[PDB]
């Protein structure tokens, strides 16, 4: 039967205690992929944190209202996205930075890189949160340049409006899945707490949602 | 200028020298030999306490004990024989992509999106293991790591270079620099002179680990090459890709010898081992199923099944006794 | 009256076989081909109270059959209904308890992601299972056989031995028989009943007001769960409360419809340990793959 | 629950 | 430019290398894969005792 | 890595005494403990054992009930409560940890112990020689003899073989008849079979004067025999 092999089945049975101890405790956070098309304003987002050995992945660890957020960012990468990115399978949310100032089509790189997230194999089901930034430097350039350089289907008005309306929606008609995956979008105000109220606010949905497709009743 | 067209009369006179050092197939020579009959193994063990997605399995050289990498953030130490869990090492980066153990016993090593190479020691005299080195010198991934001599490790990256390191130091002794798109496996020669790397330029180098160079590059591949494994003689080798086929490829001839596929699969393969006596070929699919291929003759001999997810990981033994997978399932299957 | 007869019998036999069927299978997939969760075990849980409870239906039918004699032994009887008011209250309380734990999941999301874990399911699933001791404890104090005159033994409730005469035994029967009929009016029914209407109730006010993508199929769901237990279970009560109020009139055989009606609708009541598994895992997709994976 |  | 030229000196050494024939490199391939034949568990089953796992 | 032990003296008999066993320098709550005392100028005896975790405890039978053993893990303390003093429990005590695993060396580091003086096992270990005067030099054999058969279904021979010299504790050795412990020379050497044991020393030292033990880990009590003292 067992010598001494009865305290190395209790030595087992210990470390299994503590592996089932920290699953729990590592389960209970919320997290966030954080996407851009080279420095979109990623860098103000993770600013309006509230609260080197590495240059692979970096991680931002927050708290609003008793809800933990963990947020990676791997733009330091520069990898081929294809051979790493299905390591984000479950993640809650993707956070998605997309600066309105743009000078050279760098609005269409955003945009294709949107596509290839959002249309992505391993993010089906996944939400994003799409934030428009540098509203006032695009009130500014569309007070003194016309829309058609970007786009040259553009009929509305020249105002800032309807201009950030048709971006909006140009961003918002690339979600082949509508029927899976919900897009909320905003654009990045100065207020500290409404940023972060949005951000809480989608991820109280998409947990909702998890819910009740784990429960069965969706 | 006149570089590149040297270079592409260079590829025909190498291609042309390889098309006259071929006389016939390895299927003409083996069409005459008995074929293997028909395979049957069963699940023996089922390693179970990973919370996620297992990436990595090495298996030690007692063919007892056997590490495992998960990216719950874990690394654990499991007896094969019992099932018990010797030891659970944390880790600081829960993106863990490879892992590799002591020939020695002595050291653990892993890898993954921070770039950085983590080297733990087993046995010290305080009771628990404690991380002993870092090594931090690549600008992408890491994908492979293998142990040499106790002291000397070489890594492969998504930079697309390989190095060799000194531990007690903690600098890079040699720089492989060929390749032109990520790295993505490596495998040490017996004699541990030579080794191969496979990378997504769907191409293959044969590197000197003395005198640092590139001795023999091997083509052939569609896609990106995922896995490697050295024949167990030690002058072939055999690589898997995203293109759902296995090849392989002989060191003195310069050439490929078979290809590995059945049109019924059309999934990538993530891992590749060979037998003891080098007359099977495992290797892990996508479609969950792992299949052993006869390396001589090219038919599908068997089929090891019951994994609910990718197999990502695949190990034999060094008495040749065992076959251990590893899927995303988060669960270890021992088979015989 | 052949008709209610051979209903019930019809009734018994398919609930035994499908019952217990449905019940295995589940216990199968959920316990061993499937990593635990919260909501699996409670799950497995309310397989094992209804497969307990359907295994000891042919009893039943054979007590039936030979219209009231009871073959078996003293141990046999007394085991086979301490089980069965065993299984019958945890089954109750456990579906009682997945309903609040959706209704909890729905309303205060937050307080799932931090607080609802596998050890906590672990210590909570003890509170049915200790509740249905605790009020099943007079079927294994008191129960026992009896012998009736005409040469039968029957096996039913034995409040006073110690006494053989009529006059003080129809007395302690009468009180203990009241006293039974309204604990279980109260708890086996009305708070399970409540518990179920105002969880759901508030996960579709919810799930209406504030808005969903798409709400037919919670709701379509939620309905079928909600109506398959009320139509299952409330004729039962309702006809024992009838009875409990009268039952004295009923032990000196003045009464006849009403135990007719009482026998007829235990069927009824007992098909609901048959209905739950489909209704509660084979309405979500996963399960029914996994089913269909093993052969 | 049962009504012997 | 200069990677040219670390290109073509590199498959100038690559040129120069002695080749076998591919029959037999076959040939001693198979003659290995049949010389170990008898040491291989997976090819060969064995039974419940030389087996250690169960 | 320190084991101090605290707590000894002059006992009146039938009294209660508590002694304590500090830890520092290594991982106190993954090591399982040990008591074992040695009475004036006799062998080793095993007293008490705490396993990792506090989930498995075991006494000698001739301490059952008067005698209990528990640890602090926060403080690094084990300690060991006796109550109803004989006359036979004037000794010196020994702290002792020992962690169990696939390929581990339990028994490896013994505390300093403290002496206790108080005024007034179906396995049998079989060390036959009491005393071998040697030279320098020179090959020496001490063997040990078990009633029963050590080796166990799983292959292994649980002989552990320990050294103590005049006036320090005891040191690991050998353990599993055959694994030479870390910080040992080379010159020690085991081999045996089943019942009969031996340990085998090519040269011989100043160094290696002593008293050697035999010991048993198969089966619930621990047994030691009597130890064979190497003169010269
Ligand atoms: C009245 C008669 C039928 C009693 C029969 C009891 C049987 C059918 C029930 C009662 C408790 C149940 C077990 C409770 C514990 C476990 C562990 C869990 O992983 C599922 C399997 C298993 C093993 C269950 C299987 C079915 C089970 C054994
Ligand atoms: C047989 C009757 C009378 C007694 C009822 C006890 C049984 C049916 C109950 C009581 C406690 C319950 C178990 C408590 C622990 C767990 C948690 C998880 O690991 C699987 C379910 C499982 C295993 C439960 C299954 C059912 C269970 C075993
Ligand atoms: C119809 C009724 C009787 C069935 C519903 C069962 C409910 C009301 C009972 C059954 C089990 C009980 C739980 C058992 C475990 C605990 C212990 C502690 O952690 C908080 C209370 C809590 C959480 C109890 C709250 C009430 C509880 C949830
Ligand atoms: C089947 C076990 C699931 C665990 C949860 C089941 C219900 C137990 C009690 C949950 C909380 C009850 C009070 C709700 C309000 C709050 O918690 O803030």
């Amino acid at each position: 039967l067992s010598a001494e092999d009865k305290a190395a089945v209790e030595r087992s049975k210990m470390i299994d205690r503590n592996l089932r101890e920290d699953g729990e405790k590592a389960a209970r956070e919320v997290k966030l992929l954080l996407l851009g098309a080279g420095e979109s304003g990623k860098s103000t987002i993770v600013k309006q944190m509230k609260i080197v050995k590495t240059t692979g992945i970096v991680e931002t660890h927050f708290t609003f209202k008793d809800l933990h957020f963990k947020m990676f960012d791997v733009g330091g990468q520069r990898s081929e996205r294809k051979k790493w990115i299905h390591c984000f399978e479950g993640v809650t949310a993707i956070i998605f930075c997309v600066a309105l100032s743009d000078e050279m089509n760098r609005m269409h790189e955003s945009m294709k890189l949107f596509d290839s997230i959002c249309n992505n194999k391993w993010f089906t089901d996944t939400s994003i949160i799409l934030f428009l930034n540098k509203k006032d430097l695009f009130e500014e350039k569309i007070k003194k340049s016309p829309l058609t350089i970007c786009y040259p289907e553009y009929a509305g008005s020249n105002t800032y409006e309807e201009a950030a309306a048709y971006i909006q929606c140009q961003f918002e008609d690339l979600n082949k899945r509508k029927d899976t995956k919900e897009i909320y979008t905003h654009f990045t105000c100065a207020t500290d707490t409404k940023n972060v109220q949005f951000v809480f606010d989608a991820v109280t949905d998409v947990i909702i949602k998890n819910n009740l497709k784990d429960c069965g009743l969706f | 200028d006149q570089l590149r067209q040297e270079a592409e009369q260079l590829k025909n006179q190498i291609r042309d020298a390889r098309k006259a050092c071929a006389d016939a197939t390895l299927s003409q020579i083996t069409n005459n030999i008995d074929p293997v009959g028909r395979i049957q193994m069963r699940t023996r063990r089922t390693l179970r306490g990973h919370l996620a997605k297992i990436y990595a399995m090495h298996w030690g050289t007692d063919s007892r004990l056997l590490v495992s990498a998960s990216q719950d953030g874990k690394l654990i130490i499991w007896d094969s024989y019992t099932t018990n869990k010797v030891h659970a090492i944390p880790l600081r980066s829960s993106w863990v992509m490879t892992c590799a153990y002591a020939p020695s016993g002595n050291y653990v090593a892993c890898g993954g999106l921070d770039n950085i190479c983590s080297i733990y020691n087993l046995k010290t005299r305080e009771g628990n293991v404690r991380v002993s080195r870092e090594l931090a010198g690549h600008t992408g991934y890491l994908s492979c790591c293998r142990f040499l001599d106790d002291n000397q490790i070489v890594t492969s990256s998504g930079d697309t270079t390989c190095a060799l390191w000194d531990i007690e130091t903690g600098q890079q002794t040699t720089t492989f620099t060929g390749h032109t798109g990520d790295v993505m496996s490596l495998s040490l020669a017996p004699d541990t002179r030579l080794f191969v790397s496979g990378a997504c330029d769907a191409s293959a180098k044969l590197w000197d680990v003395r005198e640092g160079m590139c001795r023999q590059t091997f083509t052939g591949h569609e896609s990106d090459i995922n896995a490697i494994c050295f024949f167990p003689n030690g002058n072939a080798f055999a690589t898997g890709s995203d293109d759902a086929t296995c090849r392989l490829f002989d060191l003195r001839a310069d050439q490929e010898l078979m290809t590995y596929s059945h049109d019924n699969i059309i999934c990538g393969i993530t891992s590749v081992s060979f037998s003891k006596s080098g007359r099977l070929l495992l290797a892990g699919y996508d479609d969950f199923n792992c299949n052993v291929w006869d390396a001589l003759k090219a038919d599908r001999a068997g089929v090891l099944a019951g994994h609910d997810n990718r197999v990502s990981c695949l190990g034999v033994t060094d008495d040749g006794m065992a076959v251990a997978t590893g899927s995303w399932d988060s669960f270890l299957k021992i088979w015989n | 009256y052949l008709f209610l007869d051979i209903i019930t019998y019809l009734v018994f036999a398919v609930t035994f076989v499908l019952g217990v069927l449905g019940n295995g299978l589940v216990i199968w997939v959920a316990g061993f081909r499937m990593t635990h969760t919260v909501t699996t075990i409670s799950y497995l849980n309310l397989a094992v109270a209804d497969f307990c409870f359907t295994s000891t239906l042919p009893f039943f039918m054979v007590r039936k059959a030979m219209g009231g004699h009871w073959p078996f032994g003293w141990f046999l009887c007394k085991f086979v209904f301490t089980i069965v008011d065993i299984n019958l209250f945890g089954s109750v309380f456990l579906i009682a308890l997945i309903a609040l734990d959706r209704c909890v999941c729905v309303l205060h999301p937050v307080w799932t992601q931090n607080h609802r874990t596998v050890s906590l399911a672990k210590k909570v699933i003890i509170g049915p299972w200790v509740m249905a001791l605790l009020l099943t404890l007079p079927v294994i104090i008191r129960v026992t056989t009896v012998p009736g005159k005409t040469g039968t033994v029957a096996c039913t409730f034995n409040f006073s031995p110690w006494t053989n005469d009529p006059k003080e035994r129809i007395n302690v029967a009468v009180a203990m028989l009241t006293v039974r009929g309204i604990i279980r009016f109260i708890i086996g029914f009305s708070a399970p009943m409540s518990i179920v209407a105002v969880s759901y109730g508030l996960i579709a006010t919810k799930i209406h007001k504030q808005g969903l993508i798409k709400s037919s199929r919670p709701l379509r769901v939620l309905s079928f769960v909600a109506a398959a237990f009320f139509l299952c279970w409330s004729p039962y009560q309702v006809v024992a409360l009838i009875a409990t109020v009268r039952i004295r009139e009923l032990l000196q055989g003045m009464y006849k419809e009403i135990g007719i009606a009482v026998d007829v609708t235990s069927a009824l009541a007992f098909f609901n340990s048959c209905l739950n598994p489909m209704l509660y895992v084979f309405m979500g997709q996963d399960f029914r793959e996994r089913l269909i994976h093993a052969l | 629950m049962i009504f012997l | 430019i200069a990677q040219a030229r670390k290109l073509v000196e590199q498959l100038k050494m690559e040129a120069n290398i002695d080749r076998i024939k591919v029959s037999k490199a076959a040939a001693d391939l198979m003659a290995y894969c049949e010389a170990h034949a008898k040491e291989d568990p997976l090819l060969t089953p064995v039974p419940a005792s030389e087996n250690p796992f169960r | 890595v320190q084991l101090v032990e605290s707590g000894g003296g002059l006992v009146q008999p039938g009294g209660s005494r508590k002694l304590s066993c500090s830890a520092s320098g290594f991982a106190f709550s993954s090591f399982g403990m040990h008591w074992v005392r040695q009475a004036p100028e006799k062998g080793l005896e095993w007293v008490a054992y705490i396993s990792s975790g506090s989930g498995t405890i075991y006494y000698a039978d001739t301490v059952k009930g008067r005698f209990t053993i528990s640890r602090d893990d926060p403080k690094n303390t084990l300690f060991l409560q006796m109550t109803s003093l004989r006359s036979e429990d004037t000794a010196m005590y020994y702290c002792v940890r020992s962690i169990y695993y696939y390929g581990s060396s339990p028994f490896d580091f013994w505390g300093q112990g403290t002496t206790l003086t108080v005024s007034s096992s179906d396995i049998v270990m079989t060390q036959a020689t009491s005393s071998v005067p040697v030279t320098p030099g020179e090959s020496v054999s001490i063997s040990c003899r078990s009633s029963k058969s050590l080796l166990h279904s799983n292959g292994n021979t649980y002989l552990y073989w320990f050294l103590q010299r005049p006036g320090q504790s005891p040191q690991l050795l050998i353990y599993r008849m055959s694994n030479l412990a870390s910080g040992v020379p080379d010159r020690f050497s085991g081999s045996g079979s089943g019942t009969a044991f031996t340990l085998t020393i090519s040269r011989l030292e100043a160094e290696d004067v002593g008293v050697y033990y035999c010991m048993q880990h198969l089966e619930y009590p621990l047994t030691f025999g009597a130890g064979t003292k190497l003169e010269l």
